């Protein structure tokens, strides 16, 4: 009984970032975090993914940014643009939200019960309010106009 | 099968094998005048077992 | 000579540009931009917009 037979013990997912278009132009400014946020599980999973955040304007937590509420029009009315690609928010709690780019309609999701590389039809459906205008299955976006 | 020998008294297996991304997607349809579009995601993952 | 195309938002001809008629607010609501010069049509029935 003394020959034990193949059994995985590791496995690593890998996949590429979020494509944009080039000659659309890079914008990008970074934010401090909301520590009230559970930044956990909207940068986990090695699937490539975007999405909305809003900063607070006033408050004792005036510059610090939060994934947007599609159910609040005060965090929809706050957008200030996207995050790429997701970072360690362990080591750091600065991210860097991209202000104007073109993304793809699939790399964007909002609900963390949302799938992976689909479009998300709350983003589609709240578009004209949150500044994202739908061209060739891509979003167009500039929160500094 | 013929023999070996080893100075061992366990012998132990490691594979590691790699599923790497294929060459798909194929090339965007073009006009002569405009910008082009970016190239979507591929995903490629490693694997390694023991016996 | 150059002119404004409007794009149809949906039914059988989404996505398909015609030229914007002015004295229509939905064709004025849907423009998408400029024909800039001829293309050879004839050949071709896809427009740089």
């Amino acid at each position: 009984d003394k020959i034990q037979l193949f059994r995985t013990i590791g496995r690593v997912q890998y996949w590429e970032r979020v494509p944009r278009l080039h000659a659309y132009g890079v914008f990008a400014l970074p934010f401090p975090m909301d520590p009230d946020v559970e930044w956990g599980n909207w940068f986990a999973g090695p699937h490539p993914k975007a999405f909305l955040v809003s900063v607070h304007p006033s408050g004792p937590k005036a510059g610090h940014v939060y994934p947007t509420d599609l159910s609040d029009p005060d965090s929809v009315a706050n957008v200030i643009g996207m995050v790429l690609d997701g970072h360690d928010y362990e080591a750091d709690h600065n991210v860097t939200v991209t202000l104007r780019a073109a993304v793809p309609i699939e790399y964007v999701q909002q609900g963390i019960e949302a799938p992976p590389l689909q479009p998300d039809p709350a983003v589609l459906n709240a578009a004209p309010q949150l500044k994202l205008k739908v061209i060739k299955g891509h979003y167009f976006f500039d929160y500094t106009r | 099968f013929p023999e070996d020998s080893t100075f061992a008294s366990e012998l132990e297996l490691y594979l590691l094998r790699t599923q790497d991304a294929e060459q798909t997607g194929m090339t965007f349809v073009h006009q002569v005048g405009s910008t082009s579009l970016p190239v979507e995601a591929r995903v490629a993952k490693v694997d390694l077992a023991k016996a």
